[PDB]
């Protein structure tokens, strides 16, 4: 029953910190190291540092310039991971992480990841346009200018699900995201159906539906 | 049955390693290294002084009782 | 750091083929020290192998390691639906901790050509100023693709993004989407939007076009 369960997804501006939570379950706390990792779109993983619960000893990445800070409570068997001075290049996923009896340095246990994404850019839901269709025709919803990830979208409310292809976003260098989401159907089916994507932005509260006509 | 905490220590070389045992009473693997009962009497430091790569491994505590199985690592500078 | 790096990056193959990813190390590792991680889409990695070569809980046996000093190496020696996913090596024998950059594992199938389409911007967009031309590369394979954008024949740089979506859960293909974003004014002031597609699965490059 050994589980490490992280804190939510973060946003913030330049300059700013963050202080992601990981709590151990399960087993003495005092036992293992937590492991910090990130792993953003483009770098693939890289080591932040850890912490020992038994002797409350850190190792950092020199790469962070002391710009991390690992710290702890006992009482919530919970390791912080806080970072300061936030930078574009920190948007990433962020993971903890504790080996297990014998595994030389492997990774066996994992919290789930926390998003934080830096940027200058501020919460909104999406512009949703439609990708007006004119055998098979393709349409689609144009989802432009939300922050931060993440958007879904499925079409007439789940029931259309062949052919579609929603994309990963795409930040723009406005600093918002956006994405298509796309589908094929027959094009006799185009007087013939009603198409609607179903635009769902968690992080504004936002659920947008858009009819897609020709 | 002793305890012997923690279940893992990592270190680099040149460093030094402090487990605890928890409680005639050695220090086994499965000069440099050193025990010292603390004041309170029950816990004891079993220290590794100027750690070497060839440390690495396994080790208990026994009083016959022997405590569970931790491991130390030392890695390269 | 110990730099490691993975080769090849990426590879394709199919149910039942067995494949064998590298991770070379800049610097030698004691092999008690040197790990595989999967990871899929959405998801933490998993440990998979731990020192050099031995399986992780619940890893079956199909999957092996092997090496030592710089020299690494993961097999697949059969492989099932679930194994396509990223691989990744790491090492634990100097902090600096690192990893590889991660190896691909892909669906092996046929070459299609893609269908292309494009999409003017909507009239509810050029209401805010913006135009927004959207062409679709749709269920290809191979993933490689070129697609440029001529506005009256005029090659545009700096003023589209693509983004690619993995492989399809049913036919294992691809499809692209590259976004030419323009100003309203910019975009009323010319006629012919072209997407020029290059694919290895078409013999001649296609455009597909539109007059505003």
């Amino acid at each position: 029953q050994v589980q490490l369960v992280q804190s939510g997804a973060e946003v913030k501006k330049p300059g700013a910190s963050v202080k992601v939570s990981c709590k151990a379950f399960g087993y003495t706390f005092t036992t293992y190291p937590i492991e910090w990792m990130r792993q953003a779109p483009g770098k693939g993983l890289e080591w932040i540092g850890n912490f020992h619960p038994y002797n409350d000893d850190t190792k950092y990445n020199e790469k962070f310039q002391g710009r991390v800070t690992l710290t702890v409570d006992k009482s919530s068997t919970t390791v912080y991971m806080e970072l300061s001075s936030l930078r574009s290049e920190d948007t990433a996923v962020y993971y903890c992480a504790r080996e297990n009896y014998g595994s030389h340095g492997g990774f066996v246990y994992w919290g789930q990841g926390t998003l934080v994404t830096v940027s200058s850019a501020s919460t909104k839901g999406p512009s949703v346009f439609p990708l007006a269709p004119s055998g098979t025709a393709a349409l689609g919803c144009l989802v432009k200018d939300y922050f931060p990830e993440p958007v879904t979208v499925s079409w007439n409310s789940g029931a259309l699900t062949s052919g579609v292809h929603t994309f990963p976003a795409v930040l723009q260098s406005s600093g918002l995201y956006s994405l298509s989401s796309v589908v094929t159907v027959p094009s006799s089916s185009l007087g013939t159906q009603t198409y609607i994507c179903n635009v769902n932005h968690k992080p504004s509260n936002t659920k947008v539906d858009k009819k897609v006509e020709p | 049955p002793p305890t012997f905490s923690p279940a893992l220590l990592v270190v680099t070389e040149g460093d030094n390693a402090t487990f605890t045992c928890s409680f005639v009473l050695n220090w086994y693997r499965m000069s440099r290294f050193r025990v010292t009962q603390l004041p309170n009497g029950r816990d004891f430091h079993m220290s590794v002084v100027r750690a070497r790569r060839n440390d690495s491994g396994t080790y208990l505590c026994g009083a016959i009782k022997e405590s569970l199985r931790a491991e130390l690592r030392v890695t390269e500078r | 750091e110990n730099q490691l790096t993975q080769s090849p990056s990426s590879l394709s193959a199919s149910v039942g083929d067995r494949v064998t990813i590298t991770c070379r190390a800049s610097s030698s590792v004691i092999s008690s020290y040197l790990h595989w991680y999967q990871q899929k889409p959405g998801k933490a990695p998993k440990l998979l192998i731990y020192s050099t070569s031995n399986l992780a809980s619940g890893v079956p046996s199909r999957f092996s390691g092997s090496g030592s000093g710089t020299d690494y190496t993961l097999t697949i020696s059969s492989l099932q639906p679930e194994d396509f996913a990223t691989y990744y090596c790491q090492q634990y024998n100097s902090y600096p901790l690192t990893f590889g950059g991660g190896t691909k594992l892909e669906i092996k199938r046929t070459v299609a050509a893609p269908s292309v389409f494009i999409f003017p911007p909507s009239d509810e967009q050029l209401k805010s100023g913006t135009a927004s031309v959207v062409c679709l590369l749709n269920n290809f394979y191979p993933r490689e693709a070129k697609v440029q954008w001529k506005v009256d024949n005029a090659l545009q740089s700096g003023n589209s993004q693509e983004s690619v979506t993995e492989q399809d859960s049913k036919d294992s293909t691809y499809s692209l989407s590259s976004t030419l974003t323009l100003s309203k004014a910019d975009y009323e002031k010319h006629k012919v939007y072209a997407c020029e597609v290059t694919h290895q699965g078409l013999s001649s490059p296609v455009t597909k076009s539109f007059n505003r």
